[PDB]
């Protein structure tokens, strides 16, 4: 979440979707929303290569409990991350996602 | 003639509500309803 | 995204110099062209500008005025071509009632322009209003627009930079009425920046061009982080929630000739300076309600924590007994010289502001007992029968003062 | 292919500037020669022009007029040599009855010309008529030609650009009669574009040369896709079926001096602008019947879908409760500068047009009760005995209004 500008728009577009239960959620729909955010925010001016790996994954309730980004990496660069950094980032990304919706709720009440 | 035009309406409108039904259940194929 | 509604001569100028500051910050050419050095810029431009097929950028601004002269002069400036001629509006041909009557008369075209501008933005966030509350144009026209806007758009923010009349100086003889009515409308419709000529010129000392340059500086520094995305405070609503009437202060309010004293400027000294009544640009153990400090330049959060700790221990401030500040950090534009090592802007809500209204109420009560200068008001339809509007407005302001 | 029948001074001019626009678009020299840069052109020319052994192109146009002066001036223009002298017809030597009487008198030569032109086209699709309904020439002559044409050619379309008299301005004192009769004939024979000087000049403001330049722009933009083949809407009948009285509007109606504001023009903003009553060039919860928007320039169908979705949700339009729009895309001519990133033209059928006739009927009823200016009409054979024609026409128009 070090971008901030991109995650702001991404939390405004997933609001109408994640409120529904997880059973009606299918991954093929959210990708069009993620792709829309990367185009509108400042993340468009970015290396096309790294943007090819950034996608969504569905953890396996409510839509605010199974959504998370993945950024899969394979090849030579995969010897630095080694399937454990990707099992640690997602362990972190939840705590930064919760502490981000608990704030945009409290600026909506305000 | 005056009595068969209304039959086609009940017949054709029934198939269209079937097309719009199946074209909704999908994960493009969803933007067709807006067309 | 955001829209700017500037009314009266005061608002018209305010907008002129605000957009001057903006184009200076974002490297936008006077004609709307983009400079070569700024081609690869990272700064976000959608917030205040929208680009055009000709590659030029157009402000999301609308010009309103009862008189042509000011805007005609604006269009003779080097910045003339930048604005959108379609949006600009001028009356074909000094009272609040007259202003509101005209507002009722020219509803259609104004809201046409506003709708056209609104539909060009995907994620409009709120409104910005710049006007003076004393003169006939600003007061009445802003009143009418605020009313019909809060009615039209019940899901958009409404922010204003309202300029208050000087009081030590005896300018509008009929100022009490216009000020009181504009305050009524502000309480009844405005989401959220008070301004006065008296203290503003006081700090300037110790032409309208320089005064409003300072005001535009305040506005731009307020909107910086929104313009420059970071980690926290990435939206106007975030700003408003963290505070909610306001007053402002800016530390590096230094002339172009006063850069000779390059004083080693920490964050602590700045944030301290933002607290003193002298720097508060506006003129019962009255205390604070909220404080926000936006800091530009290099900043170490350890320094921020230390400054906060020391100020808390030194108890230089007073807070409400019935309720439990904020220090946000931004990045300077990469273009304007960083003559200041670190700079600070403060926006706060403090109870003392109540006094303002107590003066104006005292002013208004000092006239309503003798029916001074009511002849023109009776002319307009709104005050044709009676003046119950005035009584309701006065009681509303009294209720607000009691609440404070 | 298509034929153009233009009558009266209004129609004669309309044709002059329409063909000016066409030759500008297709790169046709004033003399009928083709420019070198356009030698390899892909644009279809048969629709409005037929080439000649001398390599020059001749319009499928016929000039009709009760008076010589206008066409004589036309033949003194730089475009004079372009037209076909054979087709042009001038009466050797302001009333509808007189016009229809002459039409009865000069049947033979007119239909000779029309047949000659028709036999030169393999796939003629319909007819185009340009005329004014008030003046004596246009009204009566168009009436006669429409009658005898619908009789002669029962398998060809008949499209008209009928110009309606100004009403706010009190021009033809006997306008109600001519207008009412021409409307009778239009309902009784015309396949399918209303036009009025009042709103047309209103939009022009906010000489006949410029007014009719705008009108020719409308006509050319209407016929663009037919001229420029694409995928869909490759025929006039396709146009008519998708809608079926009409009104029109064009977004980029900008002076040659008003290009300075190069506003970033999406498709959404254009298609939105085409909806407002202001842009409708013509002057009970009245609603729409049909809407068509032809868009020129780069266009992404995703943008079109998004605009349609948003407008549908915003419910800016109203539709018939008893029945279930269309957005077609074309390509600009490769020659005229693309000063507009994307442009839009709208043709719609809306119930409010009924009001027009209600005015004219009110006008006509405001005269028939006192028998004003009937002396000249009694002179002609058609109204020599009685005026039952007038009564039938009035009742037909009343029936049409009731149907609306």
């Amino acid at each position: 979440l070090g971008q901030g500008d991109f995650i702001r728009h991404l939390m405004d577009l997933l609001k109408p979707e994640l409120v529904r239960p997880a059973t009606t959620l299918y991954q093929h729909n959210l990708t069009g929303i993620l792709e829309t955010a990367v185009r509108a925010t400042n993340a468009q001016f970015d290396s096309p290569e790294i943007l090819r790996r950034l996608d969504v994954r569905l953890l396996e309730d409510t839509g605010w409990d199974v959504f998370s980004l993945d950024y899969h990496v394979d090849g030579p660069i995969a010897t630095v991350f080694t399937r454990e950094c990707m099992s640690h980032y997602l362990r972190v990304f939840n705590f930064l996602w919760r502490a981000k919706r608990m704030e945009y709720i409290l600026t909506d009440i305000r | 003639f005056e009595a068969t035009i209304n039959k086609f309406d009940k017949n054709f409108s029934a198939h269209l509500l079937d097309l719009l039904a199946r074209l909704s259940i999908y994960s493009g194929m969803a933007s067709v309803i807006s067309r | 995204e955001i829209i700017t509604l500037q009314l009266g001569q005061c608002g018209n100028q305010i907008g002129f110099e605000f957009w001057k500051q903006l184009c200076a910050e974002h490297g936008i050419s006077p004609e709307g062209i983009v400079e070569e050095f700024a081609t690869e810029g990272t700064d976000r431009k959608d917030v205040f500008f929208y680009q055009a097929d000709d590659e030029h950028y157009i402000p999301r601004a609308v010009l309103l005025d009862l008189e042509p002269r000011v805007i005609h002069s604006i269009l003779n400036s080097p910045y003339a071509k930048l604005y959108n001629p379609e949006n600009i509006y001028l009356s074909e041909h000094n009272n609040w009632a007259s202003g509101f009557s005209q507002g009722e008369k020219i509803h259609e075209d104004i809201f046409d322009i506003i709708d056209r501008e609104a539909d060009g933005s995907d994620s409009l966030e709120g409104f910005v209003l710049c006007h003076s509350i004393a003169g006939g144009t600003g007061s009445g026209l802003g009143s009418y627009l605020l009313e019909r806007l809060n009615d039209r758009y019940p899901k958009k923010l409404v922010q204003t930079y309202s300029v208050f009349p000087n009081q030590d100086e005896m300018d509008v003889v009929v100022q009490p009425y216009n000020s009181l009515l504009t305050l009524k409308r502000l309480t009844q419709n405005a989401d959220c920046v008070v301004l006065d000529n008296t203290a503003l010129n006081r700090i300037a000392t110790d032409s309208f061009s320089q005064i409003n340059q300072l005001v535009s500086t305040i506005m731009s520094a307020s909107t910086t982080t929104l313009r420059y995305p970071g980690y926290m405070n990435n939206d106007l609503i975030g700003l408003i929630a963290s505070l909610i009437f306001l007053m402002t202060g800016y530390t590096p309010l230094t002339t172009d000739q006063s850069v000779a004293s390059v004083r080693k400027t920490t964050v602590l000294d700045v944030m301290r300076r933002l607290l003193q009544p002298k720097n508060v640009m506006v003129s019962t153990n009255h205390c604070y309600i909220a404080i926000l400090n936006i800091i530009q330049g290099e900043v170490d959060p350890t320094q921020v924590h230390k400054s906060l700790q020391r100020i808390r221990e030194r108890k230089l401030a007073n807070f409400i007994p019935w309720g439990p500040i904020q220090v946000a950090l931004s990045r300077k534009s990469p273009y304007l010289p960083s003559a200041h090592r670190v700079s600070g802007l403060m926006m706060a809500n403090h109870t003392s502001i109540s006094s303002l209204f107590e003066r104006t109420c005292r002013q208004y009560d000092k006239l309503r007992k003798r029916e001074a200068f009511l002849e023109q008001f009776r002319k307009e339809d709104m005050f044709k029968d009676n003046f119950d509007e005035m009584d309701t407005s006065r009681e509303i302001v009294q209720q607000l003062i009691d609440e404070y």
